[PDB]
């Protein structure tokens, strides 16, 4: 149902001594982890990581935990490199990452698809939403550019975000579609914090929703007002599930008039809710 | 599915 | 180069009742490197298996990670998250606080 994402996010992390880099592979499906790959484990493989994922048969896991292996290659070398054409010191800790995957509409139509690197926090290259050019964010990153548009990997990352990566989705959607395709509704509540004689808080509290797409509002008298309003950025309950808030100051007796209002995908319309004392 | 890359850095 | 400090946030997963079991959260996000050292404390003691998910991150290439234990909140005991980061001199202390 709707817009969805398969996402991978990649990241080596260079111990000049202290032995090989680290590197870990993560694998979301919208708003939710379903894989992992840690070099740093004592048996270090692919693994699950939503239980879902156990449905899948053991040569996947065997074929994914190599190409993750590959990969762990690859930015070994690419961080040697890059070191190089920096110009820094053999002897200073450096992070690649990478993200890649693909955003897909409800029809099925691919949206956007990425495959984009990082080093040391900012963009280092990426494969434009073409999806055959690529964008280097410096002259070091030209080098790389020019290697890969010479060697025609646009269309290896191409065919791939277009294909696989969409015809995989669809599929893991359908393995964890109990999980991935419900929606939770958010429990929400107001409550009502004293302060000073003339300010009290009220809070507007959404708790343990999924997806984690919300937004709170709050109105006075029925007009807006979201200027003047704290919240917090969403954040995971640890179950799977979300939580926000919003909280305005408002003068001392006048509670009543405020509302709160949250909306939800798993909402049939907008909650609207008032503190009572 | 894992993609890997193809040329290096 | 692009380092960007850790942003805390410190809570219960379920609402807060005095005696009821729960889960403790301190929910650390747009940092970098990803390297980071994140403690609960109870009355400024380090709690033992804490866990804490897959280190992930955001479309601005910033990490988060949540760490995470069991707990049971009470009316007395104090309850942080104390995070470490190449971006601090100082480690940060969030104390948690049952209404946010």
């Amino acid at each position: 149902m709707g817009p969805h994402s398969l996402r991978y996010f990649v990241t080596a992390v260079s111990r000049p001594g202290l032995g090989e880099p680290r590197f870990i592979a993560v694998g979301y499906v919208d708003d939710t982890q379903f894989v992992r790959f840690d070099s740093d484990a004592d048996n270090p493989r692919f693994e699950p990581r939503a239980p879902w994922m156990e449905q899948e048969g053991p040569e996947y896991w065997e074929e994914q935990t190599q190409r993750a292996k590959s990969d762990e290659q690859w930015f070994r070398v690419s961080l040697r490199t890059a070191q190089r054409y920096y110009n820094q010191s053999k002897g200073g800790s450096h992070t690649f990452q990478r993200m890649f995957g693909c955003d897909v509409g409800s029809d099925w139509r691919l949206l956007r698809g990425y495959h984009q690197f990082a080093y040391d926090g900012r963009d280092y290259i990426a494969l434009n939403e073409d999806l055959k050019t690529w964008t280097a964010a410096d002259t070091a990153a030209l080098i790389t550019r020019r290697k890969w548009e010479q060697a025609g990997d646009a269309e290896y990352y191409r065919a791939y975000l277009e294909g696989e990566c969409v015809e995989w989705l669809r599929r893991y959607l359908e393995l964890g579609n109990e999980t991935l395709l419900r929606t939770d509704s958010p429990k929400a509540h107001v409550t009502y914090h004293p302060r000073s004689q003339v300010d009290v808080t009220l809070r507007c509290w959404a708790l343990g929703f999924y997806p984690a797409d919300i937004t709170l509002t709050w109105q006075l008298n029925g007009e807006d007002l979201t200027q003047d309003m704290e919240l917090v950025e969403t954040r995971p309950a640890g179950d799977g599930t979300f939580q926000k808030w919003a909280a305005v100051v408002v003068p001392l007796g006048k509670e009543q008039n405020y509302t709160c209002h949250v909306h939800h995908k798993g909402l049939p319309e907008p909650l609207t809710l008032r503190w009572k004392p | 599915l894992y993609l890997v890359c193809g040329e290096r850095g | 180069m692009i380092q960007r400090t850790p942003k805390i946030q410190v809570y219960s997963r379920h609402p807060a009742e005095n005696g009821k079991s729960n889960f403790l959260n301190c929910y650390v996000s747009g940092f970098h490197p990803s390297d980071i050292e994140v403690d609960l404390l109870k009355n400024g003691e380090r709690i033992e298996k804490v866990e804490h998910s897959d280190l992930s991150f955001s479309k601005d290439w910033s990490f988060y990670l949540l760490y995470y234990t069991e707990f049971t909140p009470t009316e007395k005991d104090e309850y942080a998250c104390r995070v470490n980061h190449v971006t601090l001199s100082q480690p940060k202390i969030v104390k948690w606080d049952r209404d946010m």
